[PDB]
């Protein structure tokens, strides 16, 4: 058989238990895509109303949340795809892209040049456009104005 | 007419999909949308979904779900197995159907 | 706004397929849990059926 | 320019007789939409509150003389709606583009969006078209019937 | 969780995590230290995202 | 030449695809994909035969 313990755990104690739970736990999290809400105390006097900066400077600081907002500005925060435009978006610009299918880069960059997008806004690379905020959801917006 | 026309022509173009080695990883990504899209089209598919969900899919583990991202090989092998399931379903499909 | 939080979510789930975790931080003075009484209340209005 | 032809000026006038009812030589500002409609024209509402038409009866009446100027004028109009134009929306109604929408679904959003319509405009067209026995109503059939007209090959 | 799962076996599934915050004291056994462990985990999982 | 043969007797495919493809359009396109007449439907798990 198994030469180890079996029958009521194995000899796994309480900690072993917890542990394997541990594990999961923290996999399952990473399975996902997380969203944060980030929440700051005011003052600790347990005073409403009153609040006080000295603690949110040395909020902001400890759990980086000067360091967040200066990546949110930097990224590009969504790798998603081109075909997405041509697809969906005949119905928005018809005349986008005629009859001459080549450089699909550059048969994009015509079809979201008519509707007026810099390749800035939303980035590309090779294989993957990736979209600052708004931008994809923007896109989605301007079909489902008619829409 | 045009509608087993269109189920037909994605098996020649779909091998058109050229994965290529990124080695940080090894988790290749195909280098266009043209090669794709001309597949996306004829099958009238969520383009968000394919070129993303191919190389990231929800992955069913027992029962529950982790997603992934594949390595290089895998994908280009299961790009071939994506023209070998269109073809060997729609002639059985219309063999009945004549 | 909370609820403003949740549909940008949602939809994006129902596009893309990605399953997600909201987090909330927070040190031992804040609020954390009380917004979550507010965010199940608001969930049952949207995912009512 | 534009201008009637005398087939145009007969037309107008076949109906407007049997409109005003009373003998006043005149139809109403309501009665200039459904004439303009039965005479096989087809604006909205926007566009007859766009020319000095109105929904309620009791304000302002009009002649032939004054309607055939605003028959000459929509005869210069483009945006009409087209088969396009439609097609465009109805895109959005599949829910994996077949052709194949929903009853129901047309139902709630024709109530909701555009102009609006009736409890008895949204019954009326889904009783009197295309129900399948699981309520698949074809998108494009339905237009191009639209676009067709009220009496088919079948007088009824 | 019998009584209101109705459907077992199906995904999608969402998460919503909710812990307490930074809290110390003096007698340390097997409780007090997953508190802080946590959030400290929990900040670096921002990190790391 | 028999080295091969295994994946040609079980066929390895991408489930989470070809089952977004079974949502698609067209509907020759469509019909090529399910069960009920008995043609794909195509992972998940039928029971193990």
């Amino acid at each position: 058989g198994g030469g180890g313990r079996k029958k009521g755990a194995s000899f796994q104690t309480v900690s072993a238990l917890y542990r394997e739970q541990l594990n999961r736990l923290m996999a399952s999290l990473h399975s996902t895509q997380p969203h944060f809400v980030r929440c700051i105390i005011p003052n600790e006097l347990k005073q409403p109303g009153v609040i006080d900066s000295g603690l949110v400077m040395h909020q902001l600081t400890c759990n980086g949340v000067l360091e967040g907002i200066r990546i949110c500005r930097k990224g590009f925060p969504n790798r998603m795809v081109y075909p997405d435009f041509k697809q969906r978006y005949t119905i928005l610009a018809a005349s986008a892209v005629p009859k001459g299918f080549v450089d699909a880069k550059k048969v994009t960059e015509a079809v979201l040049g008519a509707i007026q997008l810099d390749a800035n806004d939303y980035r590309l690379g090779n294989t993957k456009v990736f979209f600052r905020a708004g931008v994809l959801g923007r896109l989605e917006e301007m079909r489902d104005d008619r829409l | 007419k045009t509608d087993v026309y269109k189920i037909t022509a994605s098996c020649m173009h779909l091998g058109e999909m050229k994965f290529k080695q990124r080695p940080r990883e090894e988790q290749a990504e195909a280098d266009g949308t043209e090669e794709g899209e001309r597949v996306a089209h004829l099958l009238g598919v969520n383009a968000a979904d394919l070129y993303k969900n191919l190389v990231k899919p929800k992955i069913k583990v027992g029962n529950e779900m982790v997603t992934q991202g594949r390595n290089a090989t895998q994908v280009s092998y299961s790009v071939g197995g994506l023209a070998k399931a269109m073809f060997d379903r729609t002639f059985k499909w219309l063999v009945k159907r004549l | 706004h909370l609820f403003a939080i949740s549909d940008g979510a949602y939809s994006a789930m129902l596009a893309n397929r990605e399953n997600q975790s909201m987090l909330i931080t927070g040190e031992s003075g804040a609020g954390k849990t009380e917004n979550t009484k507010k965010v199940i209340a608001y969930y049952a209005n949207v995912g009512a059926a | 320019m534009a201008d009637l032809k005398a087939a145009e000026v007969e037309k107008a006038r076949e109906h407007f007789e049997i409109y005003d009812w009373e003998g006043e030589g005149k139809i109403d500002a309501r009665d200039l939409g459904d004439l303009l409609r039965s005479l096989d024209c087809k604006p909205t509402l926007a566009m007859v509150k766009k020319n000095g038409g109105s929904d309620k009866r009791g304000e302002k009446k009009l002649t032939l003389e004054e309607f055939l100027p605003i028959f000459s004028q929509i005869k210069k109009e483009k945006e009409v709606g087209t088969l396009e134009d439609f097609m465009e929306g109805l895109k959005v109604y599949d829910k994996a583009e077949n052709g194949t929408m929903l009853a129901a679904e047309l139902a709630h959003v024709l109530l909701s969006l555009g102009e609006r319509l009736t409890d008895i405009e949204c019954e009326e067209i889904m009783r009197v078209c295309d129900e399948d026995d699981d309520g698949f109503l074809k998108y494009e059939p339905f237009v191009k019937t639209i676009i067709a007209g009220p009496f088919p090959d079948e007088g009824k | 969780n019998e009584t209101l799962d109705t459907k077992q076996k199906r995904q999608y599934f969402i998460g919503v995590l909710d812990i307490a915050g930074f809290e110390i004291f003096d007698y340390n056994g097997f409780e007090q230290l997953c508190i802080n462990f946590t959030n400290e985990k929990l900040q670096q999982f921002f990190n790391h995202h | 030449n028999i080295t091969g043969w295994l994946e040609k007797n079980k066929d390895p495919v991408n489930d989470t695809v070809v089952d977004q493809f079974k949502k698609g359009s067209n509907k020759l396109v469509q019909e090529i994909f399910e069960d009920h007449p008995g043609l794909g439907a195509e992972e998940k798990g039928g029971g193990g035969k």
